[PDB]
Protein backbone atom coordinates (compact mmCIF):
# COMPACT_ATOMS: atom_id res chain seq x y z
CA UNK A 1 0.00 0.00 0.00
CA UNK A 2 1.06 3.88 -0.03
CA UNK A 3 2.41 6.04 1.91
CA UNK A 4 0.27 9.80 2.93
CA UNK A 5 3.03 12.25 3.26
CA UNK A 6 2.91 15.92 4.00
CA UNK A 7 5.88 18.72 3.71
CA UNK A 8 8.50 18.71 6.55
CA UNK B 1 4.35 -1.28 16.42
CA UNK B 2 6.27 -0.07 12.73
CA UNK B 3 9.41 1.71 12.50
CA UNK B 4 10.07 4.36 9.85
CA UNK B 5 13.70 4.93 9.49
CA UNK B 6 16.29 1.68 8.63
CA UNK B 7 18.10 2.61 12.21
CA UNK B 8 14.89 2.16 14.11
CA UNK B 9 13.59 -0.96 12.40
CA UNK B 10 17.08 -2.49 12.80
CA UNK B 11 16.54 -2.89 16.54
CA UNK B 12 13.35 -3.96 15.87
CA UNK B 13 12.00 -8.18 15.61
CA UNK B 14 10.09 -8.87 12.31
CA UNK B 15 7.88 -12.13 14.02
CA UNK B 16 6.27 -12.64 10.54
CA UNK B 17 8.62 -11.40 7.99
CA UNK B 18 11.96 -13.26 9.69
CA UNK B 19 9.34 -16.31 8.25
CA UNK B 20 8.92 -15.06 4.92
CA UNK B 21 11.47 -15.79 1.54
CA UNK B 22 12.81 -11.96 1.94
CA UNK B 23 16.05 -10.83 2.76
CA UNK B 24 17.61 -9.71 6.24
CA UNK B 25 17.42 -5.92 7.12
CA UNK B 26 21.10 -5.58 7.64
CA UNK B 27 22.25 -8.57 5.18
CA UNK B 28 24.27 -7.16 1.98
CA UNK B 29 23.14 -8.39 -1.18
CA UNK B 30 25.16 -9.18 -3.75
CA UNK B 31 23.61 -11.56 -5.98
CA UNK B 32 20.46 -11.80 -8.47
CA UNK B 33 17.58 -14.54 -7.75
CA UNK B 34 14.92 -15.75 -5.89
CA UNK B 35 15.18 -16.01 -2.36
CA UNK B 36 13.42 -19.96 -2.33
CA UNK B 37 12.77 -21.76 -5.50
CA UNK B 38 8.99 -22.37 -6.78
CA UNK B 39 6.86 -24.62 -5.14
CA UNK B 40 5.62 -27.24 -7.39
CA UNK B 41 2.95 -27.97 -5.26
CA UNK B 42 0.53 -25.19 -3.34
CA UNK B 43 -1.94 -25.32 -0.06
CA UNK B 44 -5.40 -26.10 -1.28
CA UNK B 45 -6.77 -24.87 1.90
CA UNK B 46 -7.74 -20.97 2.92
CA UNK B 47 -5.31 -19.62 5.82
CA UNK B 48 -7.71 -20.20 9.12
CA UNK B 49 -8.55 -16.48 10.36
CA UNK B 50 -9.68 -15.95 13.97
CA UNK B 51 -13.26 -17.11 14.71
CA UNK B 52 -16.02 -15.26 13.60
CA UNK B 53 -14.59 -14.05 10.20
CA UNK B 54 -14.54 -15.69 6.79
CA UNK B 55 -12.75 -15.28 3.36
CA UNK B 56 -14.63 -13.64 0.72
CA UNK B 57 -13.74 -12.97 -2.70
CA UNK B 58 -14.79 -9.18 -3.45
CA UNK B 59 -16.77 -9.14 -6.96
CA UNK B 60 -16.26 -4.94 -7.48
CA UNK B 61 -18.18 -5.67 -10.86
CA UNK B 62 -21.43 -5.39 -7.91
CA UNK B 63 -21.73 -1.54 -7.41
CA UNK B 64 -22.41 -2.74 -3.77
CA UNK B 65 -19.52 -4.56 -2.93
CA UNK B 66 -16.98 -1.66 -4.61
CA UNK B 67 -18.94 0.48 -2.09
CA UNK B 68 -18.34 -1.79 0.46
CA UNK B 69 -14.68 -1.78 -0.42
CA UNK B 70 -14.52 2.00 -0.33
CA UNK B 71 -16.61 2.19 2.79
CA UNK B 72 -13.59 -0.28 4.12
CA UNK B 73 -10.62 1.95 2.76
CA UNK B 74 -12.72 5.48 3.56
CA UNK B 75 -12.69 4.82 7.30
CA UNK B 76 -9.57 2.33 7.91
CA UNK B 77 -6.93 2.97 5.16
CA UNK B 78 -3.61 4.94 5.71
CA UNK B 79 -3.19 8.22 7.33
CA UNK B 80 -0.78 10.32 8.01
CA UNK B 81 1.83 10.52 10.65
CA UNK B 82 -0.77 12.87 13.06
CA UNK B 83 -4.12 11.01 11.87
CA UNK B 84 -5.05 14.42 10.64
CA UNK B 85 -5.27 12.99 6.74
CA UNK B 86 -6.80 9.65 4.95
CA UNK B 87 -6.92 8.12 1.58
CA UNK B 88 -10.02 8.39 -0.09
CA UNK B 89 -9.84 6.60 -2.97
CA UNK B 90 -12.96 6.91 -4.98
CA UNK B 91 -14.66 3.73 -5.87
CA UNK B 92 -13.95 4.15 -9.42
CA UNK B 93 -10.52 4.66 -9.07
CA UNK B 94 -10.42 1.36 -7.08
CA UNK B 95 -11.81 -0.40 -9.96
CA UNK B 96 -9.37 1.61 -12.53
CA UNK B 97 -6.22 -0.17 -9.96
CA UNK B 98 -7.93 -3.60 -9.46
CA UNK B 99 -9.13 -4.57 -12.73
CA UNK B 100 -6.51 -3.99 -14.84
CA UNK B 101 -5.87 -6.96 -17.80
CA UNK B 102 -5.38 -10.02 -16.24
CA UNK B 103 -7.08 -9.53 -12.85
CA UNK B 104 -8.70 -12.07 -11.15
CA UNK B 105 -11.30 -12.06 -8.71
CA UNK B 106 -9.75 -14.04 -6.08
CA UNK B 107 -6.99 -11.59 -5.39
CA UNK B 108 -9.89 -9.40 -4.75
CA UNK B 109 -9.37 -11.01 -0.82
CA UNK B 110 -11.38 -9.88 1.26
CA UNK B 111 -12.74 -10.52 5.36
CA UNK B 112 -15.92 -10.42 6.03
CA UNK B 113 -17.57 -10.53 9.50
CA UNK B 114 -19.75 -13.94 9.58
CA UNK B 115 -22.32 -12.85 11.71
CA UNK B 116 -23.13 -8.95 10.23
CA UNK B 117 -21.15 -9.62 6.79
CA UNK B 118 -19.52 -5.97 7.48
CA UNK B 119 -16.29 -6.36 5.29
CA UNK B 120 -13.44 -5.72 7.96
CA UNK B 121 -9.90 -6.79 6.02
CA UNK B 122 -8.83 -6.40 2.46
CA UNK B 123 -5.72 -7.20 0.18
CA UNK B 124 -5.25 -6.88 -3.62
CA UNK B 125 -2.89 -8.44 -6.10
CA UNK B 126 -2.82 -7.90 -9.93
CA UNK B 127 -0.99 -9.18 -12.19
CA UNK B 128 1.99 -7.09 -13.60
CA UNK B 129 5.27 -7.99 -15.36
CA UNK B 130 8.32 -6.48 -13.73
CA UNK B 131 11.80 -5.60 -15.04
CA UNK B 132 14.19 -6.02 -12.27
CA UNK B 133 18.06 -4.94 -13.81
CA UNK B 134 18.81 -7.61 -15.98
CA UNK B 135 15.81 -9.97 -15.06
CA UNK B 136 11.78 -9.46 -16.59
CA UNK B 137 9.22 -11.79 -14.29
CA UNK B 138 6.22 -12.27 -14.03
CA UNK B 139 5.14 -10.89 -10.44
CA UNK B 140 1.87 -9.34 -8.78
CA UNK B 141 1.29 -6.28 -7.35
CA UNK B 142 -0.04 -6.02 -3.76
CA UNK B 143 -1.93 -3.11 -2.83
CA UNK B 144 -4.26 -1.75 -0.45
CA UNK B 145 -3.46 -3.74 2.49
CA UNK B 146 -6.65 -3.01 5.14
CA UNK B 147 -7.41 -4.17 8.55
CA UNK B 148 -10.12 -2.50 10.47
CA UNK B 149 -9.51 -0.17 13.04
CA UNK B 150 -11.42 -2.25 15.17
CA UNK B 151 -9.44 -5.18 14.33
CA UNK B 152 -5.68 -4.05 14.58
CA UNK B 153 -2.84 -5.48 16.33
CA UNK B 154 -5.03 -9.12 16.26
CA UNK B 155 -1.91 -10.35 13.58
CA UNK B 156 -4.79 -10.63 10.65
CA UNK B 157 -2.28 -8.55 8.43
CA UNK B 158 0.18 -12.06 8.37
CA UNK B 159 -2.44 -13.99 7.63
CA UNK B 160 -4.12 -11.71 5.07
CA UNK B 161 -0.55 -11.46 3.31
CA UNK B 162 0.05 -15.41 3.33
CA UNK B 163 -3.71 -15.82 1.90
CA UNK B 164 -2.94 -13.49 -0.70
CA UNK B 165 0.49 -15.40 -1.46
CA UNK B 166 -1.20 -18.76 -1.75
CA UNK B 167 -3.71 -17.33 -4.15
CA UNK B 168 -1.01 -16.15 -6.44
CA UNK B 169 0.74 -19.37 -5.97
CA UNK B 170 -2.17 -21.29 -7.44
CA UNK B 171 -1.89 -19.10 -10.56
CA UNK B 172 1.91 -20.56 -10.83
CA UNK B 173 3.39 -16.71 -9.64
CA UNK B 174 6.52 -16.43 -6.85
CA UNK B 175 7.79 -12.76 -6.82
CA UNK B 176 5.93 -9.81 -5.55
CA UNK B 177 6.22 -6.38 -5.87
CA UNK B 178 4.75 -4.05 -3.03
CA UNK B 179 5.57 -0.63 -1.02
CA UNK B 180 5.10 0.61 1.84
CA UNK B 181 5.86 3.97 4.77
CA UNK B 182 7.31 1.33 7.06
CA UNK B 183 10.44 -0.40 6.75
CA UNK B 184 10.69 -3.80 6.54
CA UNK B 185 12.62 -6.65 5.37
CA UNK B 186 13.90 -5.54 3.19
CA UNK B 187 13.79 -2.16 0.97
CA UNK B 188 15.05 -2.62 -2.76
CA UNK B 189 14.67 1.40 -2.60
CA UNK B 190 13.41 3.88 -0.60
CA UNK B 191 11.65 7.12 -2.52
CA UNK B 192 10.83 10.34 -0.76
CA UNK B 193 6.83 12.09 -1.51
CA UNK B 194 7.90 15.95 -2.45
CA UNK B 195 4.81 18.21 -2.67
CA UNK B 196 3.93 21.03 -4.76
CA UNK B 197 1.26 23.64 -3.39
CA UNK B 198 -1.05 24.83 -5.81
CA UNK B 199 -3.74 26.14 -3.11
CA UNK B 200 -1.68 27.39 -0.27
CA UNK B 201 -4.18 28.85 1.23
CA UNK B 202 -6.34 26.06 1.89
CA UNK B 203 -3.19 23.66 2.70
CA UNK B 204 -2.05 26.03 5.77
CA UNK B 205 -5.66 25.92 6.70
CA UNK B 206 -6.29 22.36 6.99
CA UNK B 207 -2.74 22.40 8.01
CA UNK B 208 -1.24 20.18 5.32
CA UNK B 209 1.47 22.44 5.09
CA UNK B 210 3.03 25.29 7.11
CA UNK B 211 3.80 29.04 6.23
CA UNK B 212 7.87 29.17 5.64
CA UNK B 213 10.04 30.89 8.72
CA UNK B 214 9.42 34.24 7.46
CA UNK B 215 6.60 34.42 4.90
CA UNK B 216 3.57 35.78 5.05
CA UNK B 217 0.67 34.42 3.56
CA UNK B 218 0.24 36.77 0.85
CA UNK B 219 4.00 36.46 0.08
CA UNK B 220 3.32 32.23 0.08
CA UNK B 221 0.64 32.69 -2.64
CA UNK B 222 2.63 34.93 -4.95
CA UNK B 223 5.36 32.04 -4.73
CA UNK B 224 2.89 29.49 -5.80
CA UNK B 225 0.91 31.33 -8.52
CA UNK B 226 1.17 29.65 -11.76
CA UNK B 227 -0.25 30.61 -15.47
CA UNK B 228 -3.64 30.09 -16.28
CA UNK B 229 -2.51 28.11 -19.55
CA UNK B 230 0.23 25.52 -20.37
CA UNK B 231 3.28 26.69 -22.20
CA UNK B 232 4.19 23.59 -24.58
CA UNK B 233 3.36 23.90 -28.08
CA UNK B 234 0.78 20.92 -29.02
CA UNK B 235 -0.11 19.60 -25.38
CA UNK B 236 -3.60 18.00 -25.34
CA UNK B 237 -5.18 15.16 -23.86
CA UNK B 238 -4.41 11.61 -24.70
CA UNK B 239 -6.54 10.30 -27.37
CA UNK B 240 -7.14 6.23 -28.61
CA UNK B 241 -4.68 7.00 -31.69
CA UNK B 242 -2.32 7.84 -29.27
CA UNK B 243 -2.11 4.26 -27.64
CA UNK B 244 0.40 3.19 -29.86
CA UNK B 245 3.22 6.07 -29.43
CA UNK B 246 2.46 6.22 -26.01
CA UNK B 247 3.47 2.78 -25.68
CA UNK B 248 6.74 3.49 -27.02
CA UNK B 249 7.42 6.33 -25.91
CA UNK B 250 7.02 4.41 -22.59
CA UNK B 251 9.03 1.09 -23.16
CA UNK B 252 12.12 2.82 -24.67
CA UNK B 253 11.98 5.88 -21.62
CA UNK B 254 11.93 3.19 -19.06
CA UNK B 255 14.86 0.91 -20.07
CA UNK B 256 17.37 3.53 -18.14
CA UNK B 257 15.51 2.53 -15.06
CA UNK B 258 16.43 -0.80 -12.77
CA UNK B 259 13.29 -1.64 -11.29
CA UNK B 260 10.27 -0.79 -13.80
CA UNK B 261 7.12 -2.47 -15.35
CA UNK B 262 7.02 -4.02 -18.47
CA UNK B 263 2.78 -3.31 -20.29
CA UNK B 264 1.63 -4.72 -23.12
CA UNK B 265 -0.36 -2.19 -25.61
CA UNK B 266 -3.80 -3.23 -23.36
CA UNK B 267 -2.03 -2.18 -20.23
CA UNK B 268 -1.19 1.06 -21.38
CA UNK B 269 -4.31 1.67 -22.44
CA UNK B 270 -5.83 1.16 -19.38
CA UNK B 271 -2.98 2.83 -16.94
CA UNK B 272 -3.27 5.87 -19.06
CA UNK B 273 -6.28 6.75 -21.30
CA UNK B 274 -7.48 9.48 -19.23
CA UNK B 275 -10.66 8.78 -17.11
CA UNK B 276 -11.99 11.74 -15.49
CA UNK B 277 -11.01 12.25 -11.63
CA UNK B 278 -9.46 9.36 -12.28
CA UNK B 279 -6.12 9.85 -14.48
CA UNK B 280 -4.92 12.37 -16.89
CA UNK B 281 -2.36 11.87 -19.39
CA UNK B 282 -1.39 14.89 -22.01
CA UNK B 283 0.76 14.26 -24.93
CA UNK B 284 2.52 16.64 -26.69
CA UNK B 285 2.25 16.43 -30.78
CA UNK B 286 4.53 18.66 -32.65
CA UNK B 287 4.40 20.54 -36.04
CA UNK B 288 5.23 17.64 -37.69
CA UNK B 289 2.07 15.72 -35.99
CA UNK B 290 4.58 13.55 -34.17
CA UNK B 291 3.85 12.48 -30.37
CA UNK B 292 6.76 13.47 -28.71
CA UNK B 293 6.43 13.33 -25.05
CA UNK B 294 3.53 12.60 -22.58
CA UNK B 295 2.70 13.42 -19.04
CA UNK B 296 0.60 11.74 -16.76
CA UNK B 297 -1.03 12.06 -13.07
CA UNK B 298 -3.43 10.28 -11.24
CA UNK B 299 -6.38 11.60 -9.07
CA UNK B 300 -6.08 10.45 -5.53
CA UNK B 301 -8.14 13.00 -2.54
CA UNK B 302 -8.07 12.48 0.93
CA UNK B 303 -10.61 13.10 3.72
CA UNK B 304 -9.42 15.74 6.25
CA UNK B 305 -10.12 14.24 9.68
CA UNK B 306 -12.17 16.21 12.57
CA UNK B 307 -12.15 19.23 10.28
CA UNK B 308 -15.83 21.04 10.67
CA UNK B 309 -15.18 22.85 7.32
CA UNK B 310 -12.88 21.02 5.46
CA UNK B 311 -13.48 18.25 4.63
CA UNK B 312 -11.16 16.65 1.46
CA UNK B 313 -8.05 17.58 0.30
CA UNK B 314 -7.69 16.95 -3.75
CA UNK B 315 -4.27 15.68 -4.41
CA UNK B 316 -2.74 14.88 -7.67
CA UNK B 317 0.34 12.05 -8.03
CA UNK B 318 3.03 12.22 -10.58
CA UNK B 319 2.13 9.16 -12.67
CA UNK B 320 4.88 8.00 -15.41
CA UNK B 321 6.02 11.44 -17.08
CA UNK B 322 8.27 10.70 -20.45
CA UNK B 323 10.49 13.66 -22.54
CA UNK B 324 12.23 12.98 -25.94
CA UNK B 325 11.70 16.47 -27.41
CA UNK B 326 10.22 18.68 -24.59
CA UNK B 327 11.97 19.82 -21.61
CA UNK B 328 11.43 17.09 -18.22
CA UNK B 329 11.30 20.84 -16.51
CA UNK B 330 8.29 22.28 -18.82
CA UNK B 331 6.70 18.80 -19.22
CA UNK B 332 6.10 19.03 -15.35
CA UNK B 333 5.22 22.75 -15.14
CA UNK B 334 2.69 22.35 -17.55
CA UNK B 335 1.53 19.12 -15.49
CA UNK B 336 1.07 21.50 -12.21
CA UNK B 337 -0.49 23.99 -14.33
CA UNK B 338 -3.37 21.72 -15.62
CA UNK B 339 -3.51 20.26 -12.30
CA UNK B 340 -4.61 23.95 -11.09
CA UNK B 341 -6.61 24.28 -13.48
CA UNK B 342 -8.48 20.83 -12.58
CA UNK B 343 -9.14 21.76 -9.11
CA UNK B 344 -6.62 20.30 -7.42
CA UNK B 345 -5.11 21.69 -4.08
CA UNK B 346 -1.31 19.99 -4.12
CA UNK B 347 0.59 17.88 -6.70
CA UNK B 348 2.58 14.80 -5.17
CA UNK B 349 5.23 13.55 -6.51
CA UNK B 350 8.17 10.99 -5.81
CA UNK B 351 12.17 11.34 -6.22
CA UNK B 352 12.39 8.19 -8.21
CA UNK B 353 13.51 8.21 -11.72
CA UNK B 354 14.35 12.02 -13.21
CA UNK B 355 12.11 13.78 -10.78
CA UNK B 356 14.90 15.09 -8.76
CA UNK B 357 15.94 17.23 -11.58
CA UNK B 358 12.61 19.25 -11.44
CA UNK B 359 11.45 18.88 -7.78
CA UNK B 360 13.18 22.35 -6.06
CA UNK B 361 13.39 24.33 -9.37
CA UNK B 362 9.63 23.98 -9.27
CA UNK B 363 9.08 24.74 -5.89
CA UNK B 364 8.14 21.38 -4.53
CA UNK B 365 8.58 20.39 -0.88
CA UNK B 366 10.27 17.88 0.74
CA UNK B 367 7.71 15.58 2.88
CA UNK B 368 7.78 13.48 5.69
CA UNK B 369 6.87 10.10 4.31
CA UNK B 370 8.99 7.51 2.67
CA UNK B 371 8.05 5.44 0.24
CA UNK B 372 10.05 2.20 0.23
CA UNK B 373 9.96 -0.81 -2.93
CA UNK B 374 10.08 -3.89 -2.07
CA UNK B 375 10.51 -7.34 -3.77
CA UNK B 376 8.45 -10.63 -2.28
CA UNK B 377 10.99 -13.92 -2.89
CA UNK B 378 13.58 -11.52 -4.99
CA UNK B 379 17.30 -11.05 -4.12
CA UNK B 380 18.85 -8.45 -5.95
CA UNK B 381 21.52 -4.89 -4.81
CA UNK B 382 19.43 -2.04 -3.85
CA UNK B 383 18.96 0.72 -5.98
CA UNK B 384 18.67 4.71 -5.32
CA UNK B 385 15.80 6.30 -6.06
CA UNK B 386 16.48 7.98 -9.51
CA UNK B 387 16.51 3.89 -10.47
CA UNK B 388 13.14 2.97 -9.35
CA UNK B 389 10.74 3.35 -12.53
CA UNK B 390 7.67 2.00 -10.89
CA UNK B 391 5.10 3.87 -9.60
CA UNK B 392 1.80 1.98 -8.22
CA UNK B 393 -1.50 3.83 -7.35
C1 LIG C 1 -1.21 -2.02 7.82
C2 LIG C 1 -2.17 -2.87 8.67
C3 LIG C 1 -2.94 -3.81 7.80
C4 LIG C 1 -1.34 -3.70 9.68
O1 LIG C 1 -2.27 -4.43 10.48
P1 LIG C 1 -2.07 -4.40 12.15
O2 LIG C 1 -3.31 -4.97 12.82
O3 LIG C 1 -1.81 -2.97 12.63
O4 LIG C 1 -0.74 -5.40 12.54
P2 LIG C 1 -0.95 -7.06 12.83
O5 LIG C 1 -1.16 -7.29 14.30
O6 LIG C 1 -2.16 -7.54 12.05
O7 LIG C 1 0.41 -7.87 12.35
C5 LIG C 1 1.64 -7.17 12.44
C6 LIG C 1 2.59 -7.73 11.38
O8 LIG C 1 2.28 -7.23 10.21
C7 LIG C 1 3.59 -6.32 9.73
N1 LIG C 1 3.18 -5.16 9.02
C8 LIG C 1 2.74 -4.02 9.58
N2 LIG C 1 2.45 -3.15 8.57
C9 LIG C 1 2.72 -3.77 7.40
C10 LIG C 1 2.61 -3.36 6.08
N3 LIG C 1 2.15 -2.08 5.43
N4 LIG C 1 2.95 -4.20 5.09
C11 LIG C 1 3.40 -5.45 5.38
N5 LIG C 1 3.51 -5.86 6.68
C12 LIG C 1 3.17 -5.01 7.68
C13 LIG C 1 4.24 -5.99 10.84
O9 LIG C 1 5.64 -5.74 10.55
C14 LIG C 1 4.08 -7.28 11.68
O10 LIG C 1 4.93 -8.22 11.23
P3 LIG C 1 6.34 -8.50 12.07
O11 LIG C 1 6.09 -9.51 13.16
O12 LIG C 1 7.35 -9.06 11.10
O13 LIG C 1 6.85 -7.20 12.65
C15 LIG C 1 -3.11 -1.99 9.46
O14 LIG C 1 -2.38 -1.26 10.40
C16 LIG C 1 -3.86 -1.01 8.56
O15 LIG C 1 -4.85 -1.35 7.99
N6 LIG C 1 -3.35 0.37 8.41
C17 LIG C 1 -4.07 1.35 7.54
C18 LIG C 1 -3.88 0.95 6.05
C19 LIG C 1 -2.43 0.61 5.75
O16 LIG C 1 -1.53 1.24 6.26
N7 LIG C 1 -2.13 -0.50 4.82
C20 LIG C 1 -0.74 -0.85 4.50
C21 LIG C 1 -0.15 0.25 3.51
S1 LIG C 1 1.61 -0.07 3.21
C1 LIG D 1 0.36 -2.39 0.35
O1 LIG D 1 -0.81 -2.58 0.70
C2 LIG D 1 1.36 -3.54 0.28
C3 LIG D 1 1.33 -4.40 1.54
C4 LIG D 1 2.44 -5.45 1.39
C5 LIG D 1 2.06 -6.77 2.07
C6 LIG D 1 3.17 -7.80 1.83
C7 LIG D 1 2.92 -8.56 0.53
C8 LIG D 1 4.01 -9.62 0.34
C9 LIG D 1 3.86 -10.30 -1.02
C10 LIG D 1 2.65 -11.24 -1.00
C11 LIG D 1 2.43 -11.85 -2.38
C12 LIG D 1 3.41 -13.00 -2.61
C13 LIG D 1 3.31 -13.47 -4.07
C14 LIG D 1 4.29 -14.63 -4.31
CL1 LIG E 1 -13.76 -7.97 -9.38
Amino acid sequence: GGCFSKPK
Amino acid sequence: GPAKTMEEASKRSYQFWDTQPVPKLGEVVNTHGPVEPDKDNIRQEPYTLPQGFTWDALDLGDRGVLKELYTLLNENYVEDDDNMFRFDYSPEFLLWALRPPGWLPQWHCGVRVVSSRKLVGFISAIPANIHIYDTEKKMVEINFLCVHKKLRSKRVAPVLIREITRRVHLEGIFQAVYTAGVVLPKPVGTCRYWHRSLNPRKLIEVKFSHLSRNMTMQRTMKLYRLPETPKTAGLRPMETKDIPVVHQLLTRYLKQFHLTPVMSQEEVEHWFYPQENIIDTFVVENANGEVTDFLSFYTLPSTIMNHPTHKSLKAAYSFYNVHTQTPLLDLMSDALVLAKMKGFDVFNALDLMENKTFLEKLKFGIGDGNLQYYLYNWKCPSMGAEKVGLVLQ
